[PDB]
C-alpha cells in the first residue's frame, strides 16, 4: 500500500500500460531526511520501461499511474522495497523510501 | 556518524520596513493583510528544489545567512521557530513538514497569487491563495518583537509584491475588518526594500555594512502633584496670553470674529479675548494649564519668585494697523523681546514637549484609536498617535515654537528657571604574514564605530577588540590608543576619510596614516607602540559597529589605491596583494550566538568525571573555584551534553523479559545544597536554540500551536512546535538537604512526564518523532558545586547509555565515555562569506503592480551535515 500526493499538476491524458518506455527525472530522500539517490546529479533522465521487472514493485505500480507533466509524492513502506536486508551500502534494512518524481515526456 | 556532503542552494531575503507590534497600551489596530502575485519562477534550474516561500517573523531571533546555519543548507522562512513558511504543499514552522488538506493543492507556479492573513491580539495566521484558503493555521506564539514581510527566493527568480492601495490596487478585496499594509509607515523613512541583517552592498568601487540598528519593541508605546501658592493666579494669566498669541497670528492670516466656529468660514468665537471666551473654551486652556505647570518640578528644574517690578514694567507689543482685523478687537500679547534664548533650556523644552504630548498619545489609545498614514473619523484613525522621536519633522516645530510662546514668557515674568553588538571583519589565518612590510587602507563614508589596525590569529572575540593584548587598534571617534588602557593620539575623522596602519617590523614600528599625512602623538613621535615581538604574526582586522558603512581597501592592483602614491611608496612599502589571482576571503563575527565546547584551562569553570561505585553510578559535576574576591562575575550558565537522542518514527498507536522490549530511559539532576532552586530549569532542548540573553526563564520561551482540519472548520490533530521542553526547579520546592529533578523519554510513544523525588509532577508534553532533542539544563550557580548529572538507573528503567549509540542497547551497565563532556553557549563565532554573492535588484514599472526583486546569478555551494549535531 503506497501513498501518493500530487506537487504539480500535469496532463492527466497518458498513463502508462505494458509496451511503453518512460522517463522519470527522480530524487530521492529517507524518512531521516538524508540524500540516497538522484538524477539531478547526472543532467541524464533515466529511461526504463514498464513489465521488465526492473525497477523495485513499490514503484512499479506508482509509475505506471501518473501523466505527463505531473510532479507526484510517493511514500513507500519498507515491506515493498528490500524488506529484509536490501543492497549493502545504500540503504539501512526496513526503513522508509521517499521519492518525488516527475515524468518528462514519452508518454 | 561521519561527515557528509551534497550541492546546496543559496538564499537571500529581501524585506520592507513595515513594524508592527503591541504591548499593553499601543498604537496598533491589529489587522493588517497584504499578496505577493507570482509570475516569473523557474521550474528547476539547480540540482535541489527551489526554495520558494512566503511568511513573517519577529527580528530577534530570524536571521538568515548565506553561510552556515542549522540544516543541510539553504536557510530562508520556515526553516526556524520565527518565522511561518509556506510553499504550497507543507506549513514549514521549525525544520518540519506536515500536510495540507486543501482542493486542488499545489506549489508557487506562475500566474497565481500567494499571501498570509495575519492578526495581533488573538494569535491567528491563516493562508490565502487560489480563492479560498487552505485549511492550516498557526496560534499561541510569543510576540516579543515586531512583525515584517520577507520573501525566500533561490537561484532564478522575478516575483513582485502587492503592497496596498496607494503604490498597488489588490485583486482580491479583503474580509471586512482587515486593512491593507501600505499604511504602517514611519513618516520620515520612505517604505524601503532591505535584506535583514546585512553586512555587504555592492558600491561604485563590494563595500560593507554593520547591523542596522532595530526599532525596540520598548520604543513605541507612551510612558509618561502638588501646587506652589505662588504660580495661581499667574497659571491663568499664562493661558491667557496664550489666548493672546492664538488671537495675534489669526488675526493676521485671516480668523474672523463670529458667533458660530466653522473650518472654511474662518470664524472664530474666541477672537476678542479670554474673557469672552465660553466656559467649555475656558476650562479647555485652564486644563491646559494645569497640564503643563504641574510637570515643571517633575523633572528638579528649582523655580523661584523673584523680580517683581520687571515683569510690571514690561508692557505689551506695538500693534501695527494691519496687524488687527475688522473686529474692532485687538490681543495684547507680552513682547519677549528683552529675553533670549538659551541654549540650557532649549534642551529641556524639546523633552517637554514629549513629556506633555505622549501623555496626549496615551489619551487617544485608551479611547482606542489607531495608527495610519491616512485619517479617517469614522475609523478612528490619524497619522498623529505617534512617540516624538518617531515623528516626523514637519510637526517638530509647529508644536514647540506654539508652546515656546510661554516659557520665555515666565522667564520675562520674573520667574528663572533652573537646569546589537559590533562586529570584527578579518581575513583567514593562514594569509598572514612573519617577514617583509604591507599596507591596507580604510575608506570611511560615515563617521561612526570604525575600528581599524592589525590584531593577532589568536584572537579572542569573547572580549571587545581594544581591550586585551592581541589587538593594537585605532581610536578616531575619540582619537586616542586602545592597549591595555586609553591615552590621546591623533585627531577625529571626517566623513570620507582614508586612514590605514603598516608596520615595520624590521624595528617595530607601527604607523597610521590619515590622507597621506602621518599623524604623530603628545610626544612628537609620529609612530605609536615599539618593542613588539613577532611570534605568530599579525592579522589584517577591521570592526564595525551598528549601522554604519566601511569597507576594507586591499589593493590588489597598484592604480586601484589613491593615498598610497602620496607617502611610503618610496621608503619601501607594499600593498597586501602584491600576487594575488583571487580576491581575499575575510572573515567575520556574527551576532548568532551559538555553542563551543569547554577549554580545560578556563579561569571560572571547571567539570571532571567521577569514579565507577557501586552505590553511586560514575557521573560528571560541575565546579567553580574563584567564587570570592578578585571580580568574580557569575552569570546564568546553559550547560548541555552533545549527544541528542531521536525518537521513533512511526508510534505503537527485575526480570529480564520485561526491560528487554520497552523503549524508556531516565536521567535526572540533583542540585546541591545552599543554591537557589528558582533558577534551575531541567529538560531537553532541541538544536533549534540560537539565543542568549541574561535573565531567560519559561515565561520567555516560544511554542506554536500548529492545526489542521476540514473546510468546513471541524479539528483533526494538534501539533506543538517548542523549542524548550523543560520545567521549574522551584515549582514544588537555606535547605539542608539536596533536591532531585528527573526527565524520562519513552520513545515508543513520544510522552515526556517529568518526576521529582520520586513523585511525579503535573506537566506533560509530546513533540514530533523525527526532531531530536540534547539533554540540557540552564543554571545561575550561587555557590561553587552545585550541578550534578547522574548516569544512573533505578531498578525498572534503563540508563542514556543505551538510548546513546547502536552496540550497546541492552546492556544495563551504565557507563560515561570521555565522547559526551559539558556543552556551553558563547555570543560569538566565525563564519565566511563566499566570494561571489546574489546580486539583487528591485525594479517598478507602472503605479498598481509593485516593486520587484530579480535575480540572475546561478550559484551552488558544497556543504555538510555532521549529522549528530545537525548544523550546515
Amino acid at each position: 500500500g503506497v501513498e501518493i500526493e500530487t506537487i504539480s499538476p500535469g496532463d492527466g491524458r497518458t498513463f502508462p500500460k505494458k509496451g511503453q518506455t518512460c522517463v522519470v527525472h527522480y530524487t530521492g530522500m529517507l524518512q531521516n531526511g538524508k540524500k540516497f539517490d538522484s538524477s539531478r546529479d547526472r543532467n541524464k533522465p533515466f529511461k526504463f520501461r514498464i513489465g521488465k521487472q526492473e525497477v523495485i514493485k513499490g514503484f512499479e505500480e506508482g509509475a505506471a499511474q501518473m501523466s505527463l507533466g505531473q510532479r507526484a509524492k510517493l511514500t513507500c513502506t519498507p515491506d515493498v522495497a528490500y524488506g529484509a536486508t536490501g543492497h549493502p551500502g545504500v540503504i539501512p534494512p526496513n526503513a522508509t523510501l521517499i521519492f518525488d518524481v516527475e515524468l518528462l515526456n514519452l508518454e | 556518524l561521519l561527515l557528509q556532503t551534497n550541492l546546496i542552494n543559496y538564499v537571500t531575503s529581501i524585506r520592507p520596513n513595515i513594524f508592527v507590534g503591541r504591548a499593553e497600551g499601543s498604537t496598533q489596530y491589529g489587522k493588517w493583510y497584504f499578496e505577493v502575485m507570482v509570475d516569473e519562477v523557474v521550474p528547476f534550474l539547480t540540482a535541489q528544489a527551489t526554495h520558494l516561500r512566503v511568511g513573517w517573523a519577529l527580528t530577534e531571533g530570524y536571521s538568515p545567512y548565506p553561510g552556515g546555519g542549522e540544516g543541510w543548507g539553504g536557510n530562508g522562512v520556515g526553516d526556524d521557530l520565527y518565522s511561518y513558511g509556506f510553499d504550497g504543499l507543507h506549513l514549514w514552522t521549525g525544520h518540519v513538514a506536515r500536510p495540507v488538506t486543501s482542493p486542488g493543492q499545489h506549489l508557487l507556479a506562475p500566474e497565481d497569487v500567494v499571501s498570509c492573513c495575519l492578526d495581533l491580539s488573538v494569535p491567528s495566521i491563516s493562508f490565502r491563495i487560489n480563492g479560498c484558503p487552505v485549511q492550516g493555521v498557526f496560534e499561541a506564539f510569543n510576540l516579543d518583537g515586531l512583525f515584517f514581510p520577507v520573501v525566500s527566493f533561490s537561484a532564478g527568480v522575478k516575483v513582485r509584491f502587492l503592497l496596498g492601495g496607494r503604490h498597488g490596487e489588490f485583486k482580491f478585496l479583503p474580509p471586512p475588518g482587515y486593512a491593507p499594509c501600505h499604511e504602517a509607515v514611519l513618516p520620515r523613512e520612505r517604505l524601503r526594500l532591505e535584506p535583514i541583517k546585512e553586512y555587504r552592498r555592492e558600491g561604485p568601487r563590494p563595500h560593507l555594512v554593520g547591523p542596522s540598528r532595530c526599532l525596540s519593541h520598548t520604543d513605541f508605546v507612551p510612558c509618561p502633584i502638588v501646587l506652589p501658592p505662588h504660580l495661581e493666579r499667574i497659571r491663568e494669566k499664562l493661558a491667557e496670553n496664550i489666548h493672546e498669541l492664538w488671537a495675534l497670528t489669526r488675526i493676521e492670516q485671516g480668523w474672523t470674529y463670529g458667533p458660530v466656529r466653522d473650518d472654511n468660514k474662518r470664524l472664530h468665537p474666541c477672537l476678542v479675548n479670554f474673557h469672552s471666551l465660553p466656559e467649555p473654551e475656558r476650562n479647555y486652556n485652564l486644563q491646559m494649564s494645569g497640564e503643563t505647570l504641574k510637570t515643571l518640578l517633575a523633572l528638579g528644574c528649582h523655580v523661584g519668585m523673584a523680580d517683581e517690578k520687571a515683569e510690571d514694567n514690561l508692557k505689551k507689543t506695538k500693534l501695527p494697523k494691519t496687524y488687527m482685523m475688522s473686529n474692532g478687537y485687538k490681543p495684547a500679547p507680552l513682547d519677549l523681546s528683552h529675553v533670549r534664548l538659551t541654549p540650557a533650556q532649549t534642551t529641556l523644552v524639546d523633552r517637554l514637549a514629549e513629556n506633555g504630548h505622549n501623555v496626549w498619545a496615551r489619551d487617544r489609545v485608551a479611547q482606542g484609536w489607531s495608527y495610519s498614514a491616512v485619517q479617517d473619523i469614522p475609523a478612528r484613525r490619524n497619522p498623529r498617535l505617534v512617540p516624538y522621536r518617531l515623528l516626523d519633522e514637519a510637526t517638530k516645530r509647529s508644536n514647540r515654537d506654539s508652546l515656546c510662546q510661554a516659557v520665555r514668557t515666565l522667564l520675562g515674568y520674573g520667574y528663572n528657571i533652573e537646569p546589537d553588538r559590533v562586529r570584527i571583519f578579518r581575513a583567514e589565518k593562514s594569509y598572514t604574514v612573519q617577514s617583509g612590510r604591507w599596507y591596507f587602507e580604510f575608506e570611511a563614508v560615515t563617521t561612526g564605530e570604525m575600528r581599524v589596525g592589525w590584531a593577532r590569529p589568536e584572537l579572542r572575540p569573547d572580549v571587545e577588540l581594544g581591550a586585551d593584548e592581541l589587538a593594537y587598534v585605532f581610536n578616531g571617534h575619540r582619537g586616542q590608543r586602545w592597549h591595555l588602557g586609553s591615552e590621546p593620539f591623533g585627531r577625529p575623522w571626517q566623513s570620507g576619510d582614508v586612514v590605514g596602519c603598516m608596520i615595520d617590523l624590521t624595528e617595530n614600528t607601527i604607523i597610521f596614516t590619515l590622507n597621506g599625512e602621518v599623524l604623530m602623538s603628545d610626544s612628537g613621535s609620529e609612530t605609536a607602540f615599539r618593542e613588539i615581538e613577532i611570534g605568530d604574526g599579525f592579522l589584517p582586522v577591521c570592526s564595525l559597529g551598528p549601522g554604519q558603512v566601511g569597507h576594507l581597501n586591499l589593493g590588489q592592483d597598484v592604480s586601484s589605491l589613491r593615498f598610497f602614491a602620496i607617502c611610503g611608496l618610496q621608503e619601501g612599502f607594499e600593498p597586501f596583494a602584491i600576487n594575488m589571482q583571487r580576491p581575499v576571503t575575510t572573515w567575520f563575527s556574527k551576532s548568532l550566538p551559538q555553542f563551543e565546547p569547554v577549554p580545560p584551562e578556563h579561569p571560572h569553570y571547571e567539570v571532571a568525571r567521577m569514579d565507577g561505585t557501586v552505590d553511586t553510578p560514575p557521573c560528571l559535576r560541575l565546579a567553580h573555584r574563584t567564587w570570592g574576591s578578585q571580580n568574580s562575575l557569575v552569570e546564568m550558565l546553559f550547560l548541555r551534553l552533545s549527544l541528542p537522542v531521536q525518537f521513533h518514527q512511526h508510534f505503537r498507536c527485575d526480570d529480564p523479559e520485561i526491560i528487554l522490549n520497552t523503549t524508556t530511559y531516565y536521567y535526572s539532576v540533583r542540585v546541591f545544597a545552599g543554591q537557589e532552586p528558582s533558577c534551575v530549569w531541567v529538560g531537553w532542548v532541541t538544536p533549534d536554540y540560537h539565543q542568549h540573553d541574561m535573565n531567560f526563564d519559561l515565561s520567555k520561551v516560544r511554542a506554536v500551536t500548529v492545526t489542521m482540519g476540514d473546510e468546513q472548520g471541524n479539528v483533526h490533530s494538534s501539533l506543538k512546535c517548542s523549542n524548550c521542553y523543560m520545567v521549574w526547579g522551584g515549582d514544588f520546592v537555606i535547605s539542608h538537604t539536596d533536591l532531585v529533578i528527573g526527565c524520562l523519554v519513552d520513545l515508543a510513544t513520544g510522552l515526556m512526564t517529568f518526576t521529582a523525588n520520586g513523585k511525579e509532577s503535573n506537566t506533560f508534553f509530546q513533540v514530533e518523532p523525527n526532531t531530536k532533542l540534547f539533554p540540557a539544563v540552564f543554571v545561575l550557580p550561587t555557590h561553587q558545586n552545585v550541578i550534578q548529572f547522574e548516569l544512573g538507573k533505578q531498578k525498572n528503567i534503563m540508563p542514556l547509555s543505551a538510548a546513546m549509540f547502536l552496540s550497546e542497547r541492552k546492556n544495563p551497565a551504565p557507563q560515561c565515555p570521555p565522547r559526551l563532556e559539558v556543552q556551553m553557549l558563547m555570543p560569538v563565532s566565525w563564519s565566511r562569506m563566499p566570494n561571489h554573492f546574489l546580486q539583487v535588484e528591485t525594479r517598478r514599472a507602472g503605479e498598481r503592480l509593485g516593486w520587484a526583486v530579480q535575480c540572475q546569478d546561478p550559484l551552488t555551494m558544497m556543504a555538510l551535515h555532521i549529522p549528530e549535531e545537525n548544523r550546515c
